[PDB]
């Protein structure tokens, strides 16, 4: 892997050797860090995902906000292969913005359209650590930006995983599940 | 919560929780962070000083 140094260990701007350090100083200074990120765009195409990554992991890694340069799987499934990300994060966006990013919805569509969307850049994985996190919060976001509020309280992991799998083999009812809950009406 | 003000202020009072909950998707748990961003930006030149 490019990422690591020449170990187990990944490089990074803290200079720090161990593994597990290292994710924990991450989970610290990415969670600050997104103590500090503001609303953004109504208009939101990759350039704006990208910003978010850079935002959270600025002070982790080098290549905060730059997209992933390796194949990634989870288990045996593999995320979209590093070279067509670009390709397929631009004409998804795309979508997104002849869809006005979901504004003037009602909610039974907008969950729709957001677990379609969500289960399409889940499965492109755009960055090599924290792209699950980035891509939260650009929907966090954008719902806010379509008159609605996402709560991840009380999704189970184990049911969060199952449901995107089972949405990127073509059977979105589990994820439209999650999203039916996660979502509800902006200020409620 | 229609007004740019309005969806800041929301944005504001959920991004904290919303991370938390983010990062529990992900198998960790973290304490929620209740700084401010101008307290966040000073607690980060802090932690970048101790590595
Ligand atoms: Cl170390
Ligand atoms: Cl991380
Ligand atoms: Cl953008």
């Amino acid at each position: 892997d490019p990422y690591l140094y020449p170990l187990d260990i990944m490089r990074n701007r803290l200079n720090i050797h161990q593994q597990q350090r290292l994710e924990q100083a991450a989970y610290e200074m990415t969670a600050l860090r997104a103590a500090t990120i503001e609303l953004g765009p109504l208009v939101r195409r990759l350039p704006h995902l990208r910003t978010i990554h850079r935002q959270l992991y600025q002070d982790i890694f080098d290549w905060a906000g730059q997209l992933r340069e390796v194949d990634i799987y989870q288990g045996d499934t593999p995320f979209c292969h590093f070279a067509y990300i670009e390709k397929e994060g631009n004409a998804l966006m795309q979508d997104l913005e002849e869809e006005g990013y979901l504004v003037g919805l009602e909610k039974a569509k907008f969950v729709e359209r957001l677990a379609h969307y969500y289960c399409e850049i889940n499965v492109l994985h755009p960055f090599r650590v924290g792209s699950g996190l980035a891509q939260r919060i650009f929907f966090e976001q954008l719902a806010i930006h379509a008159g609605y509020q996402l709560s991840w309280q009380g999704i189970e992991k184990e049911a969060w995983n199952q449901a995107n799998q089972s949405g990127a083999m073509g059977d979105l009812t589990a994820l439209q599940m999650i999203f039916s809950k996660v979502v509800s009406e902006a200020g409620e | 919560k229609l007004t740019d003000k309005q969806k800041s202020r929301l944005w504001e009072l959920q991004r904290n929780r919303n991370f938390q909950a983010s990062r529990r998707l992900e198998g960790v748990e973290m304490p929620l962070v209740t700084l401010t961003a101008a307290e966040a930006l000073a607690r980060l030149e802090e932690l970048r000083s101790h590595y």
